[PDB]
């Protein structure tokens, strides 16, 4: 069975997620509205930007992340943000529609919408497959929130200097995730492995997004539509 | 640099 320290971690992560993710999607009305060249870029850039603030909120509540150096916290967040957003979005993804349904119809985004934000199927095809494989795992809340913390606390990111300390952290989280599935997930005999695979998938998705964002931000008529926080986090500044 | 990130990280 599980120890008090491990379920203490689980308690923190779940609450962290509950503060930083608002099932009412009511804040969305304050983004630049969706429009349907590059008509969806302003609403979606405002969407991502808001999500980055949520992830930073979540990150700060991961036990230990706070006690990292500020460079390391930056490096983790800069390289992992697009991955955590892609993860957390799975909560708003529907297999019926194959789209992210955030409350109202104007906050329902399909693949076609995201192409109107300057993105190709070379990214959207694997992303939505990823969302489908991820939804089929039927993750518990605990499992979903652990994987975001494991993804964010990867020491194999560009920029990280305290590689030891972050692998220590990430390790303790996998022990929890492995022991949670074993003891709290019936039929989870293979679930940890396929959660690890979903991480490898996120590295590919990151890569493809990184490529497609570079072209997006090398055209000022499009990068002017992004937000300062998006440009800072996806910026290549060191 | 990373002016906003430093801020958001208290
Ligand atoms: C945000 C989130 C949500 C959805 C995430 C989406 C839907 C549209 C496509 C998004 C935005 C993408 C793209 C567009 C990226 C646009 C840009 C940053 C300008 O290159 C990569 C397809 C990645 C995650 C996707 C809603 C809610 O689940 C909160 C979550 O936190």
């Amino acid at each position: 069975m599980l120890s008090d320290e491990q379920m203490q971690i689980i308690n923190s992560l779940v609450e962290a997620h509950h503060k930083t993710y608002d099932d009412s999607y009511s804040d969305f009305v304050r983004f630049r509205p969706p429009v349907r060249r590059l008509s969806m870029l302003p609403h979606l850039a405002d969407l991502v930007s808001y999500s980055i603030q949520k992830v930073i909120g979540f990150a700060k509540m991961i036990p230990g992340f706070r006690d990292l150096t500020a460079e390391d916290q930056i490096a983790l967040l800069k390289s992992s943000a697009i991955e955590i957003i892609m993860l957390r979005s799975n909560q708003s993804f529907s297999l019926e529609d194959m789209s992210w349904s955030c409350g109202g119809p104007d906050f329902k985004y399909c693949i076609n919408d995201v192409t109107k934000a300057g993105h190709t199927l070379e990214l959207l095809e694997p992303l939505v497959k990823f969302q489908v494989g991820l939804k089929k795992l039927k993750l518990h809340e605990e499992e979903h929130v652990l994987l975001m913390a494991i993804c964010l606390l990867s020491p194999d990111r560009p920029g990280v200097q305290d590689h030891v300390r972050i692998e220590a952290l990430q390790d303790r989280l996998c022990d929890v995730l492995q022991a949670y599935i074993r003891i709290q997930h019936p039929g989870g005999r293979l679930l940890y492995a396929k959660m690890i695979q979903k991480l490898a998938d996120l590295r590919s998705l990151n890569e493809e997004h990184s490529k497609q964002y570079r072209s997006l931000s090398f055209q000022p008529e499009h990068s002017m539509q992004l937000t300062p926080l998006v440009l800072e986090v996806f910026g290549s500044e060191v | 640099r990373h002016k906003i990130l430093h801020r958001l990280l208290q």
